[PDB]
RNA sequence: UGUCAUUGG
DNA sequence: AGAGTCCAGCCAATGACA
DNA sequence: GGACTCT
């Protein structure tokens, strides 16, 4: 049913490629809430301030503060992506929304085929 | 009659001075008798 | 007995601690001062945090206690100690 | 600590505490002799200047991750300012003085207590205006903010850049000071008890006729001043050089720190026992400075007269400036566009003997700490170096030096060829660019040589006298 | 142990013994510092100049044997040389303060301490050697109960 | 070679500056500063 | 003897860790008759010839006698008088058969005096090895000839070989001499000048390549690397220069020994005493990179170590790489870094000596009451620890680690051998399936009694199988009481006496099995202090490795199990409330990737973002321009970064309202734009948000170690392997792993999670293998002590 | 009980099925080569069908949470409900949630064990006799609340000795015995 | 009879 | 979550000091 | 300085 919205947003020439990439990279990179308590070494201090800020539980709210300042008004798949989608299709819609923004920007939507800067042309002497 | 070191007796008397009573028990072993045993050959059989 | 506190000779601590016990053993005397004398004769670290006081617990205090120093190890007669060297006439 | 012409000396150990949870409790805090104030408000009291000034001063040459903490502590200071209706800084300071005055249950009036509290603040800055005390607190806050983020680019506490060393006479001076104060205090206690027991202004001769100093000078040689004096072991003739040249660091630590490298022997360290990594040995070119009190006062007066006579309109840069301090006492605040014009000229006048001394340490701390430090006291490790002035070796521009060297001594070289050899201390050595060899200097381009301030002597001068007994280590 | 400077010290000591004086005739030492920056070939050239001042003509095998301090040594029993040349030369050698009779201890019988009635401690007092706890572990591990 | 001779000039005694024994001169000056001037000040 | 010194033999010196540089030794005389008999029998050095764990001889030859042994084996074309001069007082019963010219192999054949065989060493008494090296004559080596001679007859024969060998080697040194001169090391300046020019060419090539990379970053043509990867690249270039120096030193050693074949330095290098290409690289080549705590020396004040380098100097020579050698002489900075390593090693061994002593005393007092009882079992108190001591009920000095021969279908009885291998094949694949066992435990050294024989005189094949099977069944009944699995003994006797590779006579097999029954009957006895012997061997080994600095610290990307004494002490401490290294092995990488994404710590600040904010009416707007190569180097996506920032801003207290948008700036940039209004006071909360934003916007468990997915080749058996993916996580509990699809995944936790899930036997097994792994490579003989500790 | 920790329980219930058809079998992961599972997952009851491969015998286990237990016997049932408890409890059909955080039967740390019959128990008890009078050695101990004792359970055969087949780097397999002691 | 200092394997 | 408590290799040798 | 236990 999302092909209606995705043909509203972009052509049907790089469409199911976008769909399969968003599906497998959303089911691959799905992130839960993992740990980070102070009952369990040191990074750079500019990041360590925020890290030991985020270690404690009193700096976090008990329930999620929903966003208020309205963004993404050209692409209003967010209107369902707020709370109609919460399982795998939420991150699937997020990934295809990023792909739609990249392909309307006219640039590569993947990150695997953004190929590495090979640095062993500077460090291959002797 | 006991045959212990002098430092053992000094240690036991000082532990008695701390209040720990140390009481030793002795073996009144039953008198044992040697009886003859059968022949045992541990060499293998080929 | 006196065998745990012999006459020290060079030119006892427990005898002095018992004397400080018996210096408070009177009918017109509190149980707190007798209790403090008994405690610092037996174990000073119950009421204090100082070492080097020769009390009863000195025979069971740490590495230099009585068993580790004088029972499983001792200084012996018929002993010797010397520098070593090699020998070719010695197998 | 007070300057050495102020007897008896005053020690004041201050502490600044910072928490990201409580940025309003940025508390300067001593023990039983000072109040617990916000340091931004204390600098506002001493310097009499706005908080936007302190924000612009702490954010001038800082990386942008430090400016966030600067803005946070300035906003917490403004919040604790606005929390009281019509805030006055003198009223808040005096209220804290009143509160700890009645808290300490001291039997003293409030003018004496307030003068004793606010005049004995910073004994090393005892007779300076209070605005320089406030700007000293601001530069200390700046060093704290930099050390919070870049803690490895700050001098470690086990470093030799941070410490001074006691010689033979300093033990005797410390013990004489302690026993003189004990003698006068015993006389005072005896006089007070004579007035409060019998009622006549008298003193017993049994208290007065003993100074308490004979027994102290006898027990000074027992070494118990942790491990100063000891029984001389008569192992070798070399030990009479080995022991009075060895420096003990008595309690990270005991590992070989880079600050111990040039000024101490690398190989003459103990390898076992309780003092392993604790006792170092001076190099053959390393000395420890001694100075008299008369020379100290003349030297400090001449350096302040040089700072105020020249650069007369350019030493008032308290916002966006380099604080020129002499023995941690903040004296001036130079223009940031003049610092390399200052320090070099200062070195040009140190080797010329313009100040009456040749071992005046002049450290230029760049790298967003931004301070000029002048050290004149005793107990510093100094060493001769070869001067590189503007990209050329000054040893290589004196042609008569090779023909006149054998018929002249070291002081004759320092007087007649003054810009050839500089006496550099370990703090000035740590914060400068030194070249390792003259061969390594001469194999460089003529533009790489402009970066280097000094040049080193050969490596045989980096060993002790015990290590010079060995060959080819 | 990679003590390379000992060989250079023997080479320079032997080169001093060839020529102990300078060109003025005065006793000059050989500057070989604790942290040395002159190469080994400069010391070989100095030793060559010393040995060529001593004997004004040598075969170059003899000169290379004198510089490197190699010598053919002879077995004193059979009066025949060994297989290869031996590093042979003079060096400054040091005696250390650890003598054998300062450490030599023996006790048959002697005093006993008053409390525990075991042997006394010191070496001036003629005490015993402490049969410690690890020696007790060793005699337990031998099976000698 | 010139810096080595300049460094050797520090090690030799300096009779003009009052340095008769450089390996222990700072300790002599330390004790002299105590017993000649600073004890009089204290 | 003469003098005031206690004169010991040098042959016992390595047994006591003794030098003659001022060491003292003590004596005690215990003249009690029971003690006299026990001293005469049990503590005599002939009784203590073999080591009680790994069986190698405790006595042997030292430094000069090694090279004397080598040169005595290599000598040729001697007269009878020269041979008798070398032999000395042992030339009395020397038999010249019909020869007039002799060699050193004839001297060795006379010295051994037995016609025994051994694979790789002996054949009919002659040494069939190429050279005699330090593995042949030095104490505590696995190829000792005295060990083979005492495996053949008795400890008296091994002690006689040691005495006679030391006499003959010292007579060789008296006749021929041995000395190393300076001319053997550095005969001229040619090779050292060549290596100096090579090093000063290659290190300037390294510096110019690194400067080209730095200038390409500085002008902006490439994005910069992380500091860890940059340090790894420079580390690889300097390691390549070090290996080039090593190869040059090895080629010089080869060319010198083919030019001057009588070089004494290369003679003691070939004999196996203390000279290798690395020490000759330290003398003649380069000194290498000086490591402190596994890395170079850390940067102090002004981004440097010494003031001899510029502030924030990228010079690798100023971080501790030494270009000079001991022949050239180290410069001042190089001497600083060498002295830093030396004084660090001295401080570390002084700090570790007392800790090793405390742990040694604790383990000795725990294990000292564990003995072998009258039935061959290992007990302590009234608890049975092991059913059979040393898995054989034979002494550990008699037991021989023999080669494990995997089943081949060319063998005679491949079916029975493969059936036994299917029975015992577990445990031969270990170390998280990374290692396959190459050695097993023969009950005694039966290889010295094996003589080859032509197939007409050999024992019949079925009769040899009947003999092996009947002996192993009788032993399993009568000696192990039908409660111990000794199929490894039958496997050893079936593969090593296999007629497909060796034929033996009937009397050879009778000799072997009679010796087997003799070792089962006479060697091990009740009351053997196996616990204190194992504890002393473990304690002596970790003390030696701590005082010798044998375990070098090295840093890597993943979290690894540590090696050495502090890891051994952490293992025996068994502390509860600490994190454990939990290893996840899987055939498919998707199941490891799903846990690696969720557990690996990535923050916004380590992604190197470009964060800039500006105030606007109704909103403070923060633009976060991140680079996409930084997102790919973190192995995450842009949606992961968006989720990190969104989770932090949506759950924070100081933010009152917010709204997020994602812009595309390039294929090199992604702009996360946040619109914000903070909780009043909004300026202080603004500054606190801008301070904590690069760190608090994160994901995963906070740890200093990353989680890289490794891979290796794991064993299912000897003949079948598979590629396996590995992953290690520092983790306290096992609870948060319970939300993932961890099916068909091997999980190796620490000791307390293994106890709480799998039980006490798996905890015992983990403790065994983990305590063994702390000693390093080459210490498999410490398996039997460590098990004895773990079972305690 | 979730959709992931029921497959690990299915691997455990293959070993429980093997013990239910032969109490003196050797339990390791190789037993999993002789069985086949089918899982019907639901948040009230999960049905796990274990099938023997060659004999085609089926056994249906009904897996419940500790709170909601609705057990009526289905055909081919095990005879007792399998309960996933929150903590380690006493009972052969009560598996705690920590046992099923990972896949435990396929692990290298999963042991190989047997229950001894009366002949092997008599041999072990006569080996443990010290010969002197009525004195006896003791086996090392193991708690009854362990997954080995839960797998090895038989209703009228009391489990006192468990024989373990340890991995051994030098000998292959080693035999040990633990004695099962009581809890609560 | 114990502390402190220095040193050795 | 934070203080109390106990633990820190073995065997030496000199001298000074209470 | 660091690990175990009671609070
Ligand atoms: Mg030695």
């Amino acid at each position: 049913d999302i092909r209606e919205l995705l043909s509203q947003y972009v052509d049907d020439a790089n469409l199911e490629d976008l769909i399969e990439w968003a599906m497998e990279k959303s089911s691959k990179y799905y992130i839960k809430n993992i740990g980070n308590t102070k009952s369990n070494t040191k990074f750079e201090s500019k990041n360590n301030i925020g890290i030991e800020y985020s270690k404690d539980s009193r700096n976090k709210l008990s329930y999620r503060n929903k966003p208020s300042i309205a963004t993404n008004l050209e692409y209003k798949t967010l209107c369902d992506m707020i709370k109609g989608t919460s399982g795998t299709e939420k991150e699937f819609l997020r990934y295809l929304l990023f792909g739609i923004k990249c392909i309307k920007k006219g640039v590569e939507y993947n990150i695997d085929k953004i190929k590495d800067v090979s640095y062993n042309d500077y460090f291959n002497v002797l | 009659k006991i045959d212990t070191t002098h430092v053992s007796k000094v240690f036991l008397t000082q532990m008695n001075a701390r209040g720990v009573k140390v009481k030793l028990d002795f073996e009144r072993r039953p008198p044992s008798f040697y009886k003859p045993l059968d022949k045992v050959d541990l060499k293998p059989s080929f | 007995p006196l065998i745990i506190r012999p006459a020290i000779s060079f030119w006892n601590e427990l005898t002095y601690l018992l004397g400080m016990i018996v210096k408070n053993c009177n009918l017109n005397a509190d149980e707190q001062v007798i209790q403090k004398a008994v405690i610092e004769y037996d174990d000073i670290k119950i009421i204090s945090n100082n070492t080097t006081s020769i009390n009863l617990s000195y025979i069971t205090s740490g590495k230099n206690n009585m068993i580790r120093s004088y029972i499983v190890a001792r200084r012996k007669d018929q002993t010797a100690r010397s520098v070593i060297g090699p020998s070719t006439s010695i197998t | 600590v007070s300057p050495p012409n102020v007897l008896p000396t005053r020690y004041r150990h201050y502490k600044i505490s910072l928490d990201i949870s409580q940025l309003e409790a940025l508390n300067i805090s001593s023990t039983k002799t000072f109040i617990t104030v916000n340091i931004v408000l204390l600098s506002q009291y001493l310097s009499r200047v706005s908080l936007e000034f302190i924000r612009r001063s702490l954010s001038y040459d800082m990386p942008p991750e430090v400016v966030y903490l600067v803005n946070a502590i300035i906003d917490s200071a403004k919040r604790i300012t606005e929390s009281i209706t019509d805030f006055n800084i003198d009223t808040y300071i005096n209220d804290l003085v009143e509160a700890e005055h009645i808290k300490q249950k001291s039997q003293l009036t409030i003018n004496e207590f307030k003068y004793e509290m606010l005049h004995n603040f910073l004994p090393h800055m005892n007779y300076t205006p209070d605005q320089l005390k406030g700007f000293y607190m601001i530069s200390l806050l700046r060093k704290f903010l930099y050390c919070i983020f870049h803690t490895s680019r700050y001098p470690d506490r086990d470093s030799m850049v941070c410490h001074r060393i006691l010689t033979y006479g300093k033990y005797f001076e410390t013990l004489a000071h302690d026993e003189l104060e004990n003698y006068i205090g015993n006389i005072r206690n005896d006089i007070m008890n004579n007035h409060k027991n019998r009622g006549t202004y008298a003193v017993n001769i049994h208290v007065l006729t003993t100074p308490g100093l004979n027994h102290a000078f006898s027990s000074l040689l027992s070494g118990k001043s942790d491990g100063s004096y000891r029984t001389h072991p008569h192992y070798s003739w070399m030990q009479n050089i080995s022991i009075p040249r060895s420096v003990g660091f008595y309690p990270s630590v005991r590992k070989y720190h880079p600050s111990q490298y040039l000024y101490f022997c690398s190989s003459d360290v103990p390898e076992r026992g309780p003092q392993v990594g604790l006792v170092s040995q001076l190099s053959v070119l390393s000395s420890i400075t001694n100075i008299l009190t008369s020379e100290y006062l003349d030297l400090e007066k001449k350096i302040c007269e040089y700072i105020r006579s020249y650069y007369k309109d350019d030493i008032s840069y308290f916002e966006t400036g380099f604080p020129i301090t002499i023995e941690n006492a903040l004296v001036a605040s130079l223009n940031p566009n003049m610092i390399c014009d200052f320090v070099t000229d200062f070195r040009r006048r140190k080797r010329m003997g313009f100040f009456g001394n040749l071992e005046v340490g002049i450290t230029l701390v760049r790298d967003h700490m931004n301070e000029i430090r002048i050290n004149i006291g005793a107990g510093r490790l100094v060493r001769p170096f070869l001067v590189v002035d503007n990209g050329e070796l000054m040893m290589d521009v004196c042609p008569e030096l090779e023909s006149r060297l054998d018929d002249m001594t070291f002081s004759d070289i320092q007087k007649e060829f003054p810009h050839v050899i500089e006496m550099v201390d370990i703090e000035q050595f740590t914060f400068s660019n030194v070249c390792e060899s003259v061969q390594k200097f001469r194999m460089m381009s003529k533009d790489e040589r402009k970066q280097y301030d000094l040049c080193d002597f050969p490596a045989e001068f980096r060993d002790g006298y015990v290590a010079s007994s060995l060959v080819g280590i | 142990r990679k003590t390379i400077s000992m060989l250079i010290e023997v080479i320079l000591t032997a080169a001093y013994s060839a020529k102990p004086y300078n060109n003025k005739g005065e006793n000059r030492p050989v500057c070989f510092p604790s942290s040395n920056e002159t190469s080994i070939d400069t010391y070989m050239q100095f030793a060559k100049q010393c040995y060529e001042h001593s004997n004004p003509k040598l075969s170059d095998e003899e000169l290379s044997d004198k510089i490197f301090c190699e010598k053919i040594l002879y077995d004193p029993e059979t009066d025949k040389p060994y297989a290869s040349k031996v590093f042979f030369g003079p060096i400054y050698y040091l005696r250390l303060r650890h003598l054998t009779q300062d450490k030599a201890t023996v006790r048959c019988r002697g005093k006993k301490t008053k409390l525990i009635r075991q042997a006394n401690e010191g070496r001036k007092r003629g005490g015993g050697i402490k049969f410690g706890e690890m020696e007790r572990d060793c005699l337990i591990a031998h099976g000698a109960a | 070679e010139m810096d080595q001779r300049l460094g050797y000039k520090f090690l030799v005694p300096d009779p003009k500056a009052g340095v008769f024994y450089r390996p222990l001169h700072f300790q002599y000056v330390s004790y002299s500063n105590f017993i000649l001037h600073r004890l009089h000040e204290i | 003897t003469e003098g005031d010194t206690i004169k010991i033999s040098p042959g016992i010196a390595n047994s006591q860790n003794a030098d003659f540089d001022g060491d003292e030794e003590w004596m005690i005389l215990e003249q009690n008759p029971k003690a006299v008999i026990e001293q005469s029998i049990l503590m005599y050095p002939t009784t203590l010839l073999k080591h009680d764990i790994h069986g190698a001889p405790v006595y042997g030859s030292i430094q000069d006698e090694i090279v004397a042994a080598y040169s005595l084996f290599r000598i040729q074309d001697l007269c009878l008088d020269e041979v008798l001069n070398i032999l000395g007082k042992y030339g009395r019963e020397f038999d010249p058969k019909g020869k007039c010219k002799f060699s050193g192999k004839d001297i060795y054949t006379y010295l051994i005096g037995e016609k025994i065989n051994y694979p790789g060493l002996l054949k009919d008494g002659e040494i069939i090895a190429n050279d005699v090296d330090s593995n042949f004559v030095v104490a505590m080596r696995h190829l000792s000839l005295a060990g083979l001679l005492s495996d053949h007859k008795s400890n008296v024969e091994g002690i006689n070989f040691i005495i006679k060998s030391s006499y003959v080697f010292k007579r060789y040194l008296s006749i021929y001499g041995f000395g190393v001169t300076f001319k053997d090391l550095r005969p001229n300046s040619t090779f050292t000048n060549k290596l100096e020019a090579i090093n000063v060419e290659k290190i300037e090539l390294i510096k110019e390549a690194y400067a080209k990379y730095l200038n390409d970053v500085r002008d902006g043509k490439i994005v910069p690397l992380s500091k860890a990867l940059e340090a790894d690249y420079v580390e690889s270039m300097l390691s390549n220069l070090t290996n080039l120096n090593i190869r040059e030193i090895e080629e010089h050693m080869r060319q010198t020994l083919i030019d001057d074949p009588d070089n004494n330095l290369l003679k003691m290098a070939k004999a196996g005493y203390k000279v290798n290409p690395t020490e000759l690289m330290y003398i003649l080549g380069t000194y290498g990179q000086q490591r402190i705590d596994g890395e170079p020396a850390e940067t102090r004040v002004l981004g440097r170590v010494l003031p001899y380098y510029l502030p924030d100097s990228k010079d690798p020579e100023g971080r501790g790489y030494i270009l000079n050698s001991l022949t050239k002489g180290l410069t001042g900075s190089q001497y600083y870094f060498s002295m830093l390593v030396a004084r660090s090693q001295s401080t570390d061994i002084v700090c570790e000596t007392s800790r090793t002593g405390t742990l040694a005393r604790k383990i000795i007092k725990k294990m000292e009451d564990m003995v072998v009882d009258g039935y061959g079992q290992v007990v302590i108190g009234n608890t049975l620890i092991k059913y059979a001591a040393n898995y054989t009920k034979i002494l550990g000095s008699v037991c021989k680690p023999v080669d494990l021969i995997y089943p081949d279908e060319s063998m005679t009885w491949y079916l029975e051998i493969s059936a036994l291998w299917n029975k015992i094949k577990q445990g031969f694949v270990y170390s998280q399936k990374q290692k396959l066992a190459k050695k097993t435990l023969a009950p005694f050294n039966f290889l010295v009694f094996v003589k080859p024989t032509t197939e007409d005189n050999a024992i019949k094949v079925k009769d040899l199988y009947d003999m092996i099977h009947n002996v192993i069944d009788d032993v399993r009944e009568k000696y192990f009481f039908t409660v111990s699995n000794i199929d490894f003994m039958e496997y050893i006797f079936l593969t090593h006496l296999n007629p497909s590779r060796i034929r033996i006579t009937k009397e050879t097999a009778i000799t072997i099995f009679e010796k087997f029954y003799e070792k089962l009957n006479y060697t091990l006895g009740g009351g053997t202090p196996i616990g204190i012997i194992s504890a002393q061997v473990l304690s002596e080994k970790f003390t030696q490795q701590a005082l010798s600095s044998f375990h070098t610290t090295e840093k890597s990307g993943a979290v690894k199990q540590k090696l050495g004494f502090n890891e051994f002490n952490n293992l025996t401490n068994l502390s509860k409330n600490k994190t454990e290294i939990i290893t996840l092995v899987s055939d498919d990488i998707s199941k490891l990737q799903s846990v690696k994404i969720n557990f690996e710590f990535v923050c916004l600040g380590e992604l190197n973002p470009n964060i800039t904010l500006r105030k606007e009416t109704d909103k403070y707007v923060v633009d976060i321009i991140v680079n996409r190569l930084y997102i790919k180097r973190a192995e995450i996506t842009e949606l992961v970064v968006e989720y990190m920032i969104e989770r932090f801003i949506s759950f924070s207290v100081i933010v009152k309202e917010w709204g997020m948008e994602t812009f595309i700036e390039d294929e090199d940039n992604i702009r996360f734009t946040v619109y914000l209004n903070f909780v009043e006071p909004e300026e202080l909360n603004l500054s606190k948000f801008m301070m904590v934003l690069p760190g608090a916007a994160n994901k995963g468990k906070i740890s200093k170690f990353k989680i890289p997915i490794s891979d290796y080749t794991g064993y299912d058996d000897f003949n079948q392997t598979k590629k396996l993916n590995k992953m290690t996580v520092e983790l306290m509990n096992l609870k948060e792993l319970g939300s993932f699809d961890l099916e068909n995944v091997n999980v190796y936790p620490g000791v307390w999670n293994t106890y709480d899930i799998f039980g006490i036997e798996a905890a015992r097994e983990y403790l065994c293998e983990a305590m063994l792994n702390t000693y390093g490579e080459g210490f498999d003989y410490l398996y039997q002590p460590c098990d004895l500790l773990a079972s305690l | 009980m979730n959709q992931y920790n029921v497959k690990y329980l299915a691997k455990i219930l293959c070993l429980k099925t093997e013990i239910a058809r032969d109490p003196y079998a050797v339990i390791n992961r190789n037993v999993l080569l002789r069985y086949t599972t089918d899982i019907e997952y639901n948040d009230l009851v999960t049905l796990i069908t274990v099938r023997h491969k060659i004999d085609s015998m089926k056994t249906v286990f009904q897996v419940f949470n500790e709170s909601s237990i609705n057990y009526t016997p289905v055909d081919d049932d095990y005879g007792e409900p399998i309960i996933i408890t929150s903590y380690l409890q006493k009972g052969h059909n009560k598996f705690p949630v920590n046992f099923l955080y990972i896949d435990v039967v396929i692990s290298d740390l999963f042991p190989s064990f047997v229950r001894l019959d009366t002949t092997e128990t008599n041999i072990v008890n006569s080996v443990l006799q010290t010969g002197d009078g009525k004195k006896t050695l003791r086996l090392p101990k193991m708690l009854e609340t362990e997954i080995v004792v839960k797998i090895l359970y038989r209703p009228n055969i009391p489990l006192k000795i468990v024989r373990f087949f340890r991995n051994n780097m030098v000998t292959g397999v080693e035999i040990a015995d633990r004695s099962v002691i009581s809890v609560a």
